[PDB]
């Protein structure tokens, strides 16, 4: 068995999408979703063609199947920010496998447009210098959509580097910082440059982070 | 209406340890309980169904026990592949998932090194000020960050982000970002980040004076 999912994408609030999950190779079929940072959430099922819904989506989503196409659908109307999630389909036996899961399709509900990040220095100073070690970094702010990547010194500095998971701001744009700890002794010797790439906007930025 | 609650929410363990996760139902679900494993970025994988039946191809170190309202997943000897998040699911009435239990790698206590970064003059020209507080390479994950602006405690104007456990040293790092308009930022002098953590015998504060 394989389940092939599609139909996920970016849509503005109030918009609609139709997800598909096509089987290859008795049933109960489910849709289950996972918002960023959150747990699994069952949202709809079809078992006669009996259909059921979670309270969170009832009245907005509709589950159906086309037996001739071996394909399960989820029609999603009146979408909201909180519907942003990865949507999985799962087939449950009613092979020796009890479950078959799809790989997921991403749904993003937002009116933001593609936008490259700002890149601001996080300069080392006495306020970021503890016992021979200094911290420095770059703040990669106000981009859409995910993802960005950050390197240091074009990949030459990897030790001590932490690039944080993005947060969604109330503006609807993403932000993250990337930081590195180095010897405070290296601050006048060695140069530190963050290399930021945001493929969706064709943005590639190099920023030198100079010590105070 | 069937609520599923797991305990603990996070468990810290070592390779070779025997580990137990509990799942409770708000009303009896008889033996209609499944356990899942999920890794970051991936569809969940079924481990156990009908409370105690091992799914095809799942390692024999996983086992499930219990019935009615109380269930247990046991991993007899933990392996590196097993650090992950685990979800129970009731399927008495539709599907409902528990909130997840994260199994992470135990190590010694390590206090965070704390660093504060004022906003760049460069950003201030944007009309916004981001003040960044970094907590680096600490364990365990639980920590508290308070922002204080001229000794006044702040709320609702910050966002946190945390890394996944480091693959070499098993620590976490955390960023907290305070965001203010330029005008609001210019009203105050002293900006401080106060950090509480098990490894610190008292809270650590890093601070600066705007412009100094
Ligand atoms: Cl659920």
């Amino acid at each position: 068995v394989q389940l092939l999912e599609s139909g996920g994408g970016l849509v503005q609030p109030g918009g609609s999408l139709r997800l598909s999950c096509a089987a290859s190779g008795h049933y109960i079929m489910m849709w289950v979703r996972q918002a960023p940072g959150k747990g699994l959430e069952w949202v709809s099922g079809i078992y006669g063609g009996i259909t059921v819904y979670a309270d969170s989506v009832k009245g907005r989503f509709t589950i159906s199947r086309d037996n001739s196409k071996n394909t399960l659908y989820l029609q999603m109307n009146s979408l909201r920010a909180e519907d942003t999630a990865v949507y999985y389909c799962a087939y449950r036996r009613i092979r020796d496998e009890f479950d078959i899961w799809g790989q997921g399709t991403m749904v993003t509900v937002s009116s933001a447009s593609t936008k490259g990040p700002s890149v601001f220095p996080l300069a080392p100073s006495s306020k970021s210098t503890s016992g021979g070690t200094a911290a420095l970094g770059c703040l990669v702010k106000d981009y859409f959509p995910e993802p960005v990547t950050v390197s240091w010194n074009s990949g030459a500095l990897t030790s001590g580097v932490h690039t944080f998971p993005a947060v969604l701001q109330s503006s609807g744009l993403y932000s993250l910082s990337s930081v590195v700890t180095v010897p405070s002794s290296s601050l006048g010797t060695q140069t530190y440059i963050c290399n930021v790439n945001h493929k969706p906007s064709n943005t590639k930025v190099d920023k030198r982070v100079e010590p105070k | 209406d069937i609520q599923m609650t797991q305990s603990p929410s996070t468990l810290s363990a070592s390779v070779g340890d025997r580990v137990t996760i509990t799942c409770r139902a708000s009303q009896s679900i008889s033996s209609w309980l499944a356990w899942y494993q999920q890794k970051p970025g991936k569809a969940p994988k079924l481990l156990i169904y009908k409370a105690s039946t091992l799914e095809s191809g799942v390692p024999s170190r996983f086992s499930g026990s219990g019935s009615g309202t109380e269930f247990t997943l046991t991993i007899s000897s933990l392996q590196p592949d097993d650090f992950a998040t685990y979800y129970c699911q009731q399927y008495n009435t539709y599907w409902t998932f528990g909130q997840g239990t994260k199994v992470e790698i135990k190590r010694t206590v390590a206090a965070p090194s704390v660093f504060i970064f004022p906003p760049s003059d460069e950003q201030l020209k944007s009309g916004t000020a981001s003040v960044v507080c970094l907590l680096n390479n600490f364990y365990p994950r639980e920590a508290k960050v308070q922002w204080k602006v001229d000794n006044a405690l702040q709320s609702g104007n910050s966002q946190e982000s945390v890394t996944e456990q480091d693959s070499k040293d098993s620590t976490y790092s955390l960023s907290s970002t305070l965001t203010l308009s330029k005008a609001d930022y210019e009203k105050h002098k002293v900006y401080a980040c106060e950090v509480t953590h098990q490894g610190l015998s008292s809270p650590v504060t890093k601070s600066f004076n705007r412009g100094e």
